[PDB]
């Protein structure tokens, strides 16, 4: 463990797993295992303290950057087969301290338990407050919806390209949102949303718009087709 | 500069290697299946590094 | 109150009694019915074939 | 039966007709205060789950001890996982009642399933009261790791929260492990209502 | 891609406080005193400033035909 | 003559029986009819 | 059987909005001029666009149709001008339409954005109402976006950008004298600023008899037309065509008998 | 016109937009137009919709509308009453007469059933 | 394509009659107006007003459809009174209505401008 | 010293920002390639 | 007609049947500039 | 003599050529390729899907006029079923509308971590009281056919909404 | 008891497959025993 | 998938269940334990290839 957290000829990718009731220690090499980075705890207290922080808080300009807190070992990397033998803790606080001890040895803590959400699922707020088979059917729709791909779309020439008028960044965002640049690109506009039954217009599946809002840009897109064909001598 | 890359671009066609899961290799699996004739399966496939030669299962 | 046996009574009213019943797993109706202390009446399967 | 079809359409429209009109001088609309229920009974609410989770931890511990008594059609294993489901079923069914005395008249939550047009109100429970358990494959929570479901939760843990039982509401928030457990219930309702569709379709 | 002319709600002109908003902005003002300085007393128009997400600074780095 | 597909939306003034349809999707649908001395002019203007 | 005399009077007048109380009036009648300032009251701005050359990053289509939503300071030209349907054009004259142009082009190397104020109109008059200022788009080095654009009368419920109105609060009976509105938990909800009432006071007590009344009126405007003129033109907008439909109502009676 | 073997024949509307519309009391569909009389006639005599057979943004609103706490102005109900196609053309005279007419929401639904048709139901 | 010109609202339709009153078998002493290319701005500028008229026993409004942008009036007076004329006599009102609103604002607006 | 609770929510994000701006969200795509294209390919020939 | 390279963005005149590339950059790929057709833009 | 094989338009669509493109391919043949570019304006057809819930079609437009204007003049952009709510469609997006109000009233983006215990639906109500606005987030609407107050009164929020690429001019 | 219900019945029924999921069988008590909790324990034992 | 930058990361991210013998003997659609932090368990396809298409998680 020391070896894999000094980043010595055993590299933090490798991960070696412990069956205790197996008395059988496993260590894997070989590519295609999933990981995920893991703060590192040693005697009920965190290897990550201030001093790590505050380098990070200045990460540019200073040649500081993630490896080097993989270097320190403060945090590695924990694989399917050592997570079944790794304890872990939800965050500092529930470790720190609690009036009945639900467990006394912590070995890891996460850093943050949104980081399980995908790319699609992490642009949902509140995903505990919606029932599961929204969150599921939103990262079908979320995809389907029609947005700023990038930004060197004049350039290239694509079969099929939606591109919002006025896309704009949503008033409630998620911290997970800017490591996605769906903040640069977003994929939608706000809209005041009044939850009625007008004119009765309107069923489960159905909405009443704006028209006025409509005729300023409410939620017009550009839409590119694009042609191609080649004169060869074929015969 | 915002896109991430990571494809292959055939024919004017940019192409995602989709990430197929497969069994572990040089792993001891033991499984019930009642269908079969035996009660148990000791499944283990194993391969050398990289690969030298097609997978063999025992 | 399906269960349950249905006897008309001496008053006329429809009465359901307390009566035990075994529900089994699997289909034996042929010997099943063909018991001691057995209801070879209402005693049914739920299994067509059988 | 009485008039026949034609009569009868035309009470179809003259009821959507009239009422859509009507609807614009009462209309209808749903907010968070239909959500937000009194602080009495958020303690009631708090108060079942406090009490079926030291229940819980009872009837474990009975377990545990060897204390509990397996019943004559049923093995000691079952058997807990009988009592301990009906214990959690019984706190969501009597915290969701509680909740539909809790909402008023004017409340748009209470409209809705009074009148039985949409919801349900089990759907007002998971939204208020409790979400409740989020049964797998017919069962709990099962241990995909070794003992335990999850990671954080201790080898060998038979627990509420372990096992999945879900205890916060939508409106108050999912924890992070109830919130892996909800979506494991999900999908198998997911995957149950696509393939329900494509047998009963056959 | 670029501000809108106008409040798509009410119709409140919103992008020629634009210009002004990120002026603000780099002024040390906060994100919603900027809003109030420039007059948008409804929400509609103070959303087309507060989460406005100006594209063309990145179209305009590539040169043109 | 199957017409081409388009989504469906509510509209709680038509009657049940009736049904909405846009202009261009009919114009494609044609119905053949006979014509008879009671509506010659009609199919005569049309 | 007759109508009643609608008092009014004005609480502050300022350039972007003007507020006004209407006393003795039905509420159908303060209901139908509040939508009347947002459709019926005309104002001129651009329709009628045509590029003769666009190299900026944005679209052609999108460039032309953000000029459309830019007011124009037509106060009287408005009134004197006409639709083009009923001119007897069958291309834009200045009696019935305007003259717009924009003709800019970048050469150097910071960033330059053409805004509103290079937007030259042949009418003196007639002018964007910034002219900070509405910035149309942003064009790079040797980017260049000439265009003509003309200007035409229109009602607003025509298209959005011939509404002068930027948000009407239309209120009435704040203090929920005849219970029009039922608040659940009537302390929770605020006070509104016409509101006569005191603190401990959720509502006042419910009348058995009465009707809406002492309606209050901020119109907003977005500069093309001022607040205070809006009104002018919405009343006698309204009326007018309520008399249009009598002329017609007189022709249908003489067909009757 | 005829579409969803049982299918519902319907009397096509013509609209300015594009977009079908049905009164529903989303998914696409392709309506299919009987070119024969004969069977035009047929399918109009027991293919229609009346005789195959409520939303539910309408079911919440009657409730609410059959509530004896709602009354009715005489402005509120020549509103209701305009679009009720079976009506009399005559007013119904007001529950509650003084101090002013105030019509409860049964009695305006009362002209909404159709000729005399009696019923014990109990509310939920 | 398929979007109706956004003037067909208000523009009046070539070889249509704006106006149609149309009488009512239904009860005695009723007419129907059904207004063309107008919308709800209208309908409740003249139900409003009938309702005012004592001699005015039934009248109301309703759109078919909003797409199809007329409205239908539909007036019912006393036997000595007319339909016909409680919409002629209502519409009079409204001017008058309008006129004593439009000169007062004119009298009030130069008050506040001055002070 | 140590990270007190009421500064972790903000000290939590700021190491998951370095992760992104080392790693990336397609680090996992192009560390195979690479591995791919500087080993598995000469071990091949 | 009349092209446009894609890098150095010079007019080069190409006729039929000609090969596709820039005199001043071999690049093999060209633009059109513009059509002197005008279309009509309305505000809507 | 010679067969016409030219490429027509795939559908009927009106759009304006953006930009055409003449290379050679990798046979050395001529290639050329051209984006055909159309303006496409949301419509009843189109299909409209917040960020959570089942997607829905724009049963009607209405103008600013006919919709329902609040006390200051803020007629809703987007009018959605409440019926939905219950079970396709969550409270987030109740929750959403009250932070998104109070965000815009602040002008300060709200946090949508999923697990931060700082974030709560009683604290968002707080902050959008202190800005002269109800708790949970509802509005008097003031219908715009009848002037008359509704008796309801709508909740009302600046939600984040998407637009499919379902449309129905496809 | 658990009893296979919905889609899984539904498809055995129409199906008449010979071997079905759960074939369980309902056997029902007559005279004294059928009241008795224990004189009901022998039935069940030369049953199963 | 270029329609959308979220759609783009998605697909890069994207993971598909084991086919043949594997697959067909497990369950690859029933959402597993062990995706806590690996795979996201919201994101999936809705249709008969439910839980087939997965999503990587994002640390
Ligand atoms: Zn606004
Ligand atoms: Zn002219
Ligand atoms: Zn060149």
């Amino acid at each position: 463990r020391k070896l894999r957290r000094q980043m010595d000829i055993i590299v933090s990718e490798v991960s070696m797993i412990r069956d205790i009731r197996e008395r059988e220690i496993r260590i894997y090499t070989d590519a295609g295992r999933i990981c995920r980075p893991l703060l590192i705890v040693e005697k009920q207290k965190l290897l990550l303290k201030k001093r790590h922080i505050d380098q990070l808080k200045e990460r540019e300009y200073n040649n500081y950057s993630w490896q080097d807190l993989v270097a320190s070992g403060v945090v590695e990397y924990i694989d399917t087969l050592e997570e079944e033998t790794v304890m872990l803790a939800m965050t500092p606080d529930d470790l720190q301290e609690k009036e009945v001890a639900y467990c006394s040895t912590y070995t890891h803590c996460e850093i943050h338990p949104s980081m399980i959400l995908g790319v699609c699922a992490s642009i949902i707020p509140f995903p505990d407050h919606n029932q599961s088979p929204r969150n599921t059917y939103q990262s079908a729709m979320g995809k389907q919806a029609m947005g700023v791909y990038i930004t060197n779309f004049h350039v290239r020439m694509d079969t099929l390209a939606h591109v919002l008028y006025y896309p704009q960044k949503p008033l409630v965002t998620t911290r997970s949102m800017e490591y996605l640049r769906f903040r640069e690109l977003p994929a939608g506009i706000n809209s005041i949303v009044a939850i009625a039954s007008y004119t009765g217009y309107n069923q489960e599946d159905s909405v009443i718009m704006n028209r006025s809002a409509v005729d300023r840009g409410f939620f017009r897109s550009v839409f590119y087709r694009s042609y191609k064909e080649q004169e060869s001598k074929k015969g | 500069p915002l896109d991430p890359g990571g494809y292959f671009i055939i024919n004017g066609s940019e192409k995602v290697l989709i990430a197929q899961e497969k069994m572990a290799t040089n792993t001891v699996y033991v499984f019930a299946k009642k269908d079969s004739k035996y009660a148990y399966t000791g499944e283990c496939r194993s391969c050398l590094e990289n690969s030298s030669r097609p997978t063999s299962t025992i | 109150d399906n269960k349950k046996k249905i006897i008309i009574t001496e008053d006329g009213e429809f009465k359901a009694l307390q009566e035990w019943i075994l529900e089994t797993d699997g289909v034996s109706l042929m010997r099943v019915l063909s018991e001691k202390d057995v209801d070879p009446v209402r005693t049914t399967s739920n299994d067509i074939v059988e | 039966l009485e008039m026949g079809h034609d009569i009868t359409r035309l009470f179809y429209s003259n009821i959507q007709t009239v009422i859509n009109n009507w609807l614009l001088i009462e209309g209808h609309t749903i907010g968070i205060g239909d959500s937000i229920a009194d602080s009495k009974t958020y303690q009631d609410i708090q108060n079942t789950i406090k009490k079926a989770k030291q229940d819980v931890i009872e009837v474990i511990e009975k377990a545990h001890n060897n204390e509990l008594e397996p019943t004559p059609g049923n093995t000691l294993r079952q058997t807990f996982e009988n009592q301990v489901n009906r214990i959690l079923n019984d706190a969501r069914d009597k915290t969701g009642s509680s909740a539909q005395k809790s909402l008023s008249e004017y409340n748009n939550f209470k409209s809705m399933v009074v009148s039985g047009a949409k919801g349900s109100k089990i759907n007002i429970s998971q939204v208020i009261a409790v979400v409740g358990q989020q049964n797998v494959e017919g069962k709990r929570i099962p241990f995909g790791f070794k003992h335990r479901t999850l990671p954080h939760f201790i080898k060998d843990d038979y627990g509420p929260e372990s096992r999945g039982f879900v205890e916060n509401s939508y409106l108050a928030g999912l924890t992070p492990t109830e919130f892996f457990f909800h979506a494991m219930g999900g999908r198998e309702g997911l995957i149950d209502t696509a393939v329900k569709t494509a047998e009963t379709g056959y | 891609m670029i501000i809108p002319v106008r409040c798509f709600t009410c119709g409140k002109i919103v992008g020629n406080k634009w210009e002004a908003y990120l002026g603000l902005l780099q002024a040390e003002y906060t994100e919603g005193d900027a809003l109030d300085a420039l007059g948008l007393k409804r929400y509609c128009c103070r959303r087309m400033l507060l989460a406005h997400v100006d594209l063309i600074e990145k179209l305009l780095n590539y040169a043109p035909l | 003559d199957f017409s081409a597909r388009t989504v469906i939306t509510p509209d709680p003034n038509l009657s049940i029986d009736q049904v909405g349809v846009p202009r261009s999707i009919a114009a494609n649908m044609t119905f053949a009819e006979i014509v008879t001395p009671f509506n010659i002019d009609r199919l005569q203007e049309l | 059987p007759y109508a009643n005399q609608p008092t009014v009077r004005i609480t502050e007048l300022t350039d972007e909005n003007v507020k006004f109380i209407i006393e003795n009036t039905d509420l159908a009648v303060a209901n139908s001029i509040r939508r009347v300032f947002i459709a019926e009251v005309p104002i001129i701005a651009i329709d009628w666009v045509q590029i003769d050359a666009n190299s900026s990053v944005l679209h052609d289509e999108f460039i032309a149709h953000r000029l459309g939503l830019i007011p124009l300071t037509s106060d009287d030209i408005v009134d004197k001008l006409q639709y083009s349907r009923d001119c007897t054009c069958e291309e834009f004259c200045p009696e019935c339409s305007v003259e717009f142009t924009l003709d800019v082009r970048c050469n150097e190397d910071q960033t330059r954005h053409v805004t509103s104020r290079d937007l030259i109109s042949n009418s003196p008059r007639v002018i964007p109402v910034t002219s900070d200022d509405i910035l149309i788009v942003k064009l790079r080095k040797g980017q260049e976006l000439r265009l003509r654009a003309y200007a035409k009368k229109g009602f607003g419920k025509e298209h959005a950008k011939w509404n002068p109105t930027a948000g009407v609060a239309f209120e009435y009976d704040p203090d929920n004298a005849l219970r029009h509105t039922v608040y659940p938990k009537p302390e929770e909800w605020p006070k509104s600023e016409y509101s006569e009432l005191d603190e401990d006071e959720s509502q006042a007590p419910y009348d058995p008899n009465g009707k809406p009344e002492r309606f209050y009126y901020n119109v907003e405007s977005c500069g093309s037309l001022r607040p205070e003129t809006i009104v002018l033109s919405a009343l006698s907008g309204l009326k007018k065509k309520l008399s249009d439909l009598q002329t017609q109502l007189s022709h249908e009676i003489q067909s009757d008998v | 016109v005829i579409f969803n073997m049982s299918m519902m024949g319907h009397r096509v509307r013509i609209l300015p937009w594009s977009t079908f519309r049905l009164n529903l009391s989303g998914d696409e569909m392709n309506l299919h137009l009987p070119q024969s009389l004969e069977t035009r006639a047929e399918i109009q005599e027991l293919a229609m919709v009346p005789r195959m057979i409520i939303v539910q943004d309408t079911l919440t609103a009657v409730r609410k509308f059959t509530k004896r706490d709602v009354f009715l102005e005489r402005g509120e109900v020549m509103n209701l009453l305009m679009f009720l196609s079976t009506w009399d053309g005559k007013v119904p005279q007001p529950a509650i007469l003084k101090p002013r007419p105030l019509w409860t929401g049964k009695q305006i639904f009362s002209l909404i059933i159709p000729g005399h048709i009696n019923c014990i139901r109990t509310h939920s | 394509m398929n979007a109706p010109p956004a003037f067909e609202s208000f523009l009046l339709f070539e070889g249509e009659k704006k106006i149609t009153i149309n009488k009512d078998t239904k009860v005695p002493n009723a007419c129907l107006f059904t207004i063309n290319k107008e919308d709800h701005t209208l309908g409740n500028i003249i139900k409003s007003q009938l309702l005012k008229d004592p001699q005015v026993l039934f009248a109301g409004y309703k759109v078919p459809h909003p797409l199809e942008h007329k409205i239908i009036i539909r007036v019912q007076t006393t036997p000595d009174y007319s339909p016909q004329e409680a919409f002629t006599n209502a519409i009079t009102d409204l001017i008058s209505e309008l006129s004593l609103l439009e000169e007062r604002f004119r009298v009030a607006i130069k008050d506040k401008q001055e002070g | 010293d140590e990270i007190t609770p009421d500064l972790w929510q903000e000290a939590c994000w700021i190491v998951i920002s370095s992760y992104f701006d080392e790693k990336g969200l397609v680090r996992q795509q192009l560390d195979s390639f690479d591995e791919f294209i500087q080993m598995s390919v000469q071990r091949i020939v | 007609m009349i092209y446009i390279c894609g890098e150095c963005h010079t007019e080069n005149e190409i006729k039929s049947r000609d090969p596709i590339r820039c005199r001043e950059c071999g690049y093999r790929i060209m633009y059109k500039k513009r059509t002197k057709r005008l279309v009509v833009f309305d505000a809507r | 003599t010679k067969r016409d094989c030219s490429t027509f338009l795939r559908t009927s669509e009106t759009g304006i050529v953006d930009q055409v493109m003449v290379t050679l391919n990798q046979e050395g043949y001529k290639f050329c390729k051209i984006r055909v570019r159309s303006v496409r304006i949301p419509q009843i057809g189109d299909k409209f899907a917040s960020r959570h819930g089942q997607k829905g079609t724009c049963g009607i437009q209405y103008r600013q006029e006919d919709m329902p204007f609040t006390c200051e003049g803020i007629t809703p952009d987007i009018i959605i079923n409440p019926h939905a709510i219950p079970s396709r469609m969550t409270i987030g997006h109740l929750i959403e509308c009250l932070q998104g109000k109070v965000s815009a009233n602040k002008g300060e983006i709200g946090d949508a971590t999923p697990f931060n215990d700082a974030v709560n639906v009683q604290k968002i109500s707080n902050l959008l009281s202190d800005y002269g606005y109800h708790l949970r987030g509802n509005e008097v609407l003031y219908n715009g056919f009848t002037g008359r107050k509704i008796t309801s009164q709508i909740f009302i929020g600046p939600t984040y909404y998407q637009r499919l690429k379902h449309m129905v001019d496809d | 008891k658990n009893v296979t219900l919905g889609v899984p019945r539904l498809k055995e029924l129409i199906n008449i497959s010979k071997k079905p999921k759960t074939p369980s069988l309902t056997v029902f008590l007559l005279g004294q025993s059928a009241r008795d909790a224990e004189r009901a324990k022998d039935i069940l034992c030369r049953l199963e | 998938n270029r329609l959308t930058f979220a759609s783009t990361l998605s697909h890069l991210r994207r993971l598909n269940s084991p086919i043949g013998r594997d697959g067909k003997l497990a369950k690859p659609r029933q959402l597993h334990n062990t995706l806590w932090g690996m795979v996201c368990p919201a994101e999936t396809p809705e249709g008969h290839a439910v839980g087939l298409v997965k999503n990587l998680a994002l640390m």
